[PDB]
């Protein structure tokens, strides 16, 4: 019903900065909240941060103050600019979208973007 | 433009084509359409003031002078003595909405009248009435799918009845029984929940007995998880209360047997006479002894009985009811868990029903008694006993509770719920406008007209609530567009908020979809009529 | 546009559709007409009406009863029909308040007309009226007093309530007399609410003070021919048997023989069956036998030969009342006499009342049934006395059920209006105005009570309003001298049930009448 695309990747430790986007399409009439999640191998998915329609953003505890999550309502998309990258920030980044009154059967997840690494 | 054909001949000879052509009338073409539209507009403008919580009632007087005060569009248009065939179509439309749904009977008429009123402007500009009907069909499909889109879902379980009580209260907001608003809503919910195959199956209303008795207060209206009967115990010295009652339900009159075939028992001697005499005595005694031996503490017959049987019941401590009707016998059986027995010989302790209380109830200075059967274990039947100060509010309460029960039924059939207060209509109008911005120019006037007609329900609600229609509707439309929120509508009760999702104003998705579909289909059949040949 | 004033009329010949203002106009004028009709019968100094029906019989009634007045009038206004049904329902629920509810509804609708003229929506008015009804209910309930525990104080409340109910009626001439009757008549029921047990016999002639409450029971039936006429220490069998050519319920049964001799034998067998029935009866050891059904010549002869007084053709009501007053069991089978309870009374004689003979049962056992003999100069006087007694008895039964009382004489209405006023002055908006109108109607009830006597209604209602604002919650009208007094001391008390029902039914009917904005009449059948 809700088709979700994510554009990300490109880990860098030289200073550390990345930006990952998430765009939604399909059948709905409102995206109440958009959230970024992290899932590592052998870890439990957590919430990086999340933004509401009114722009109100709530950050997480292990990482905060370096967040540039911004929501374009004109196209119902979101962009996370995260800096100070580190090895434990290397995981799969999932997008979350609550729609149409925000019920428990309204959360729509993305396929997740794993952040590559060189060798 | 009338009087059928009139030429009589270009040769002077009589021209008779149709029987009573001189007494008959006919309207052809656009004037027929305009007559139809005026008739429909009159009916719809009559009904629109009975719409919403602040909607007012109508007092219908029948042929024999009985008065009916009501807000129900189906009851109004049924009691309304119309002679215009297009008004009859609107009566049928409201009746159809009531049959299928049980609510919306006034929304359908107002909306259809609005659609025809807008088609009136479209015909003036020269569009074919069929093209208007097709644009209306297109826009109606759009609005129906958009309702499916903005719809919400509610839990129809018996453990969280708050969404259902909110829906029933929304249904009863516009009725005179909102003085006991929640008290009424609760029982409607419980009623439908008691009597229902809840596997998204049907709800049989024959299992809900809606009885009214003048007297008392509306606050006395209650739900009896069992049955009420308009009868009393057969003997005046029987007890008026029976606790832990073992009930024998019988369709055999407590009288000596009688074959259905033409029979003649011939007495030819004094010995035959004495044998007949003792046969009668022993039949009465044997009936009462069989009723006692089954273990029953109460008897309920359908066909009345005689002096010997009545006194034997009294003597044997067997309170009994007689002349109970077939439907009431069935309901008593279903509620008490008992089986209906056709003869005493077939009566056993397993065929008995059980009711934890059987009582005879009085109503003040009346001489009228009623029988309550309740405290059953798992009664699959139920009764709503309505009290009040006059037969008008009692009958209005009956129909209002029917509307509430029908709404809960529609929830059991489909749990999906759209939000009311005109919010759904505004959102559908916005969706139709959006799709009209995309269609080719010519079916765009008809889609814009459909939108302008859908917007009449919020206007009617605001107008009935004293607000300014255009201001309020434009403000809430702008808010709906800006902050995506199809729950924004008319604050008929002036709670401050325009958000109906917060005010717990709730409609059924099937209700709105049926309104739209029925209004559109009947408007289509009316625009398709262009000739009338009335006598 | 409009339904009627449209280019095309959409209706059958003879129907019609009164719109907003015309509908409220007809509704208000009809309701206010009904109310102004039924008032002037209100209060101790209320006057009677004549119900000169135009039927083929031209029945004549003289009533102060609002329910009867409204039932017995040909009404054509639908709102008036609503008020009529409301008064009927009041008469059904309780036995008093049929004129007070009607006047109250009419006054509420008058005030609602005034408010609608003020450009107020008939929704805001009903909202304020609901709030005012709530406030009034609480004030009434809080002022109510209960004395059913103390037996003597309860007797005082019963006497006072009967007096207040009869004050307005033709029996106020001999109020104390009938008060005693009514009280005794309900106390003989011993808690039961069966008003069918209280039989009222209307015997033309004599003064209204010659009326009395029989210590025993009276029956307007006949004794058999060769049967006794006086019985001491009477044991009574009350029955519902046939005793009238009693046929075996087999209906296909037919006597089919080849000799008149056998027909005669079967006739003799029928008679022997009836004789054995009579003997089973006599095996109960009785001196009086009362049958709901007839008693034919042969069982009459048998009972006469046995020395038993056999009263026949009593009705369902007669046998029920006899069972209640004597203690017997209504029986239809006599094969187990040990199970049939008999009735007992010290004496059964025949008495004269007017020009008619009646069976008098004295020294009865239970007494939970009564007979009131009403004497009067005219059948209209007798009918009005029966109606007034029915009012008083119904109210006393309702009080025995619920001993809650509330003081009358306009004290209750003024108190409720005081509560509504307190609520109103703290409320913002036009709902305060509708609350004030509710209060005005409540005040207009004692105003009318005072008007009907001829006093300065304005002055007295002002005094009462000031008293109830000060906190003297028991101030009411003293209608002997025409002043204000203490209803608790003067003994002017009403049944809380009755006053609450008055308030609620009046407000509810006014609410339903006010919700109307269209009256669509259909072509009359006539
Ligand atoms: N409390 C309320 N607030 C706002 N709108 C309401 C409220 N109650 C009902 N309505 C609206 O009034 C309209 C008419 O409802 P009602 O008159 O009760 O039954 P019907 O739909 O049969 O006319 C509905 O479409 C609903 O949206
Ligand atoms: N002695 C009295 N002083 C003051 N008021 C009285 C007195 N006796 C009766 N009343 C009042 O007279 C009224 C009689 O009303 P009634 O005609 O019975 O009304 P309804 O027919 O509606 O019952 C009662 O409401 C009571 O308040
Ligand atoms: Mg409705
Ligand atoms: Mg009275």
């Amino acid at each position: 019903q809700v088709q979700l695309v994510e554009s990300g990747g490109g880990l860098v430790q030289a200073g550390g900065s990345l930006r990952l986007s998430c765009g939604a399409s399909g059948t709905f009439f409102r995206i109440n909240d958009m959230g970024w999640y992290r899932q590592a191998s052998g870890k439990q998915r957590e919430l990086v941060a999340s933004i509401t329609r009114g722009g109100t953003t709530d950050y997480a505890d292990s990482v905060k103050g370096r967040f540039t999550i911004s929501r374009d309502n004109a196209k119902n998309t979101v962009y996370l600019q995260m800096n100070s990258l580190k090895p434990e920030d290397t995981a799969v980044y999932y997008c979350k979208a609550n729609r149409n009154w925000g019920r428990e059967w309204d959360d729509y997840w993305g396929q997740g973007t794993q952040v590559t690494v060189s060798s | 433009a009338s009087m059928g054909t009139l030429a009589f001949d270009e040769y002077g000879r009589p021209f008779l084509i149709i029987k009573d052509q001189d007494r008959k009338s006919r309207l052809m073409g656009l004037e027929a359409l305009k007559s139809h539209i005026m008739a429909a507009k009159a009916v719809a403008n009559t009904m629109r003031t009975s719409l919403g919580p602040n909607g007012l009632d109508k007092m219908m007087v029948d042929k024999d002078g009985d008065v009916t005060v009501t807000n129900d569009g189906a009851t109004i248009l049924s009691m309304m003595d119309v002679d215009h065939q297009i008004a009859k179509l609107m009566v049928e439309l409201s009746k159809s909405q009531d049959d299928e749904i049980g609510d919306g009977t006034t929304g359908v008429v107002v909306l259809a009248g609005a659609l025809l009123e807008e088609a009136e402007q479209l015909l003036d500009r020269g569009i074919h009435p069929i093209r208007i009907a097709d644009g209306y069909e297109q826009a109606a499909r759009v609005a129906i799918e958009h309702l499916d889109k903005i719809s919400d879902s509610v839990l129809v379980d018996i453990k969280d009845t708050e969404p259902l009580i909110q829906t029933a209260k929304t249904t009863l907001g516009s009725k005179v029984v909102n003085s006991c608003h929640r008290q009424m809503a609760e029982i409607a919910v419980n009623a439908v929940l008691t009597v229902a195959d809840m596997e998204r199956r049907d709800v049989d209303f024959e299992l809900i007995k809606v009885e009214g008795k003048v007297g008392g207060r509306l606050e006395d209206t209650k739900l009896i998880k069992g049955v009420i009967v308009d009868k009393d115990f057969s003997h005046p010295q029987m007890p008026k209360k029976v606790e832990d009652a073992k009930i024998a339900i019988l369709t055999c009159p407590f009288e000596p047997p009688k074959p259905k075939t033409k029979h003649k028992l011939d007495v030819t001697s004094v010995e035959d006479y004495k044998a007949l005499q003792k046969y009668e005595k022993e039949k009465f005694e044997e009936m009462i002894q069989q009723i006692k031996e089954t273990g029953a503490n109460l008897a309920i017959c359908q066909w009345g009985f005689d002096d010997e049987a009545n006194h034997l019941l009294l003597q044997n401590n067997l309170p009994a009811v007689r002349w109970v009707g077939g439907p009431e016998i069935e309901l008593i059986a279903i509620a008490t868990g008992g089986r209906i027995v056709p003869r005493f010989s077939e009566l056993t302790a397993e065929k008995l029903g059980f009711a934890g209380l059987v009582q005879e109830i009085s109503f003040g200075t009346t001489k009228d008694k009623m029988l309550v059967i309740e405290q059953c274990k798992n009664s699959r039947a139920v009764t709503i006993f309505i009290r009040g100060g006059n037969k008008m509010i009692i009958e209005e309460a009956k129909r209002s509770l029917h509307d509430a029960l029908c709404v809960i039924r529609n929830l059991i059939r489909d749990n999906r719920v759209v939000y009311g207060g005109g919010a759904a209509e505004i959102s559908c109008a916005l969706a139709v406008s959006q799709e009209a911005d995309k269609c080719p120019t010519l079916e765009q006037y008809a889609m814009r007209a459909f939108a302008d007609a859908l917007e009449v329900i919020p206007m009617a609600l605001s107008e009935n609530s004293g607000m300014n229609p255009i201001q309020t509707m434009t403000e809430v439309r702008a808010r709906q567009v800006k902050e995506m929120n199809p729950a924004l509508g008319i604050d008929c009760l002036h709670k401050g908020t325009n958000d109906m999702k917060q005010q717990h104003v709730i409609e059924t998705l099937i209700g709105k979809k049926q309104q739209i579909s029925l209004a559109t289909q009947m408007v289509r059949m009316i625009l398709k009529i262009d000739d009338i040949r009335k006598p | 546009a409009s339904l009627s004033l449209a280019p095309v009329n959409i209706f059958k010949a003879g129907a019609d559709e009164e719109r907003a203002e015309t509908a409220r106009l007809t509704s208000f004028i009809g309701a206010i007409a009904i109310g102004d009709l039924v008032k002037s019968t209100l209060g101790p100094k209320g006057m009677d009406k004549i119900l000169l029906s135009s039927g083929r019989d031209a029945s004549l009634m003289v009533t102060n009863d609002g329910a009867t007045i409204l039932k017995n009038i040909g009404v054509d206004n639908p709102a008036a029909k609503v008020l009529v049904d409301m008064s009927r329902v009041q008469d059904d629920e309780v036995g008093d308040g049929t004129t007070s509810v009607t006047v109250l509804a009419a006054e509420l609708l008058r005030e609602a007309e005034s408010l609608i003229a003020k450009k107020i929506h008939p929704q805001t008015i009903i909202a304020g009226w609901r709030e005012a009804t709530k406030a009034a209910r609480e004030a009434l309930l809080s002022s109510a007093v209960d004395h059913g525990s103390d037996e003597v104080k309860f007797r005082q409340d019963l006497m006072n309530i009967a007096g207040t109910t009869l004050s307005s009626k033709l029996l106020t001439h001999h109020k104390d007399h009938f008060t005693k009757l009514a009280v005794e008549a309900v106390l003989r029921l011993k808690g039961s609410g069966n008003l069918e047990a209280i039989h009222i016999i209307k015997k033309l002639g004599g003064s209204l003070a010659d009326s009395y409450l029989d210590e025993g029971f009276l029956l307007d039936k006949k004794i058999g021919v060769n049967q006794p006429k006086r019985i001491e220490n009477a044991k009574i069998l009350i029955a519902n048997t046939g005793m009238d050519t009693d046929k075996i319920k087999i209906f296909g049964s037919r006597v089919r023989v080849d000799s008149t001799a056998k027909v005669a034998e079967i006739e003799h067998a029928e008679k022997e069956k009836m004789k054995e029935k009579v003997e089973r009866i006599l095996k109960h050891g009785i001196n009086c036998f009362i049958n709901r059904q007839l008693i034919y010549n042969y069982p009459e002869q048998l009972f006469g030969a046995a020395g038993v007084m056999a009263i026949e053709h009593a009705d369902f009501a007669g046998v029920e009342r006899l069972a209640l007053v004597t203690g017997g069991e209504i029986a239809s089978t006599f094969d187990h006499p040990e199970l049939v309870k008999l009735g007992s009374c010290k004496l059964i004689e025949e008495v004269m009342i007017g020009e008619d003979k009646l069976i008098h049962f004295s020294g009865v056992a239970l007494g939970e049934a009564c007979t009131i003999v009403l004497r009067g100069a005219t059948q209209q006087i007798l009918d009005e006395a029966e109606r007034s007694l029915h009012d008083a008895l119904c109210v006393l039964a309702q009080t025995v059920k619920d001993s809650r009382t509330v003081y009358g004489g306009g004290c209750s209405e003024m108190l409720m209006a005081h509560a509504v006023t307190q609520l109103a002055n703290r409320t913002p908006g036009k709902e305060a105005v509708a609350m004030e109108s509710y209060a005005k109607a409540l005040r207009m009830l004692p105003t009318i009570i005072a008007d009907n006597a001829g006093y300065d209604s304005a002055d007295l209602v002002a005094q009462l309003r000031a008293a109830h604002s000060e906190g003297n919650t028991t101030a009411g009208l003293d209608m002997r001298e025409g002043t204000i007094g203490d209803m608790a001391i003067l003994g002017i008390t009403e049944s809380f049930q009755v006053k609450r029902q008055v308030l609620l039914s009046a407000a509810e009917a006014a609410e339903v009448i006010l919700r109307v904005d269209n009256i669509i009449k259909a072509a009359p059948r006539k």
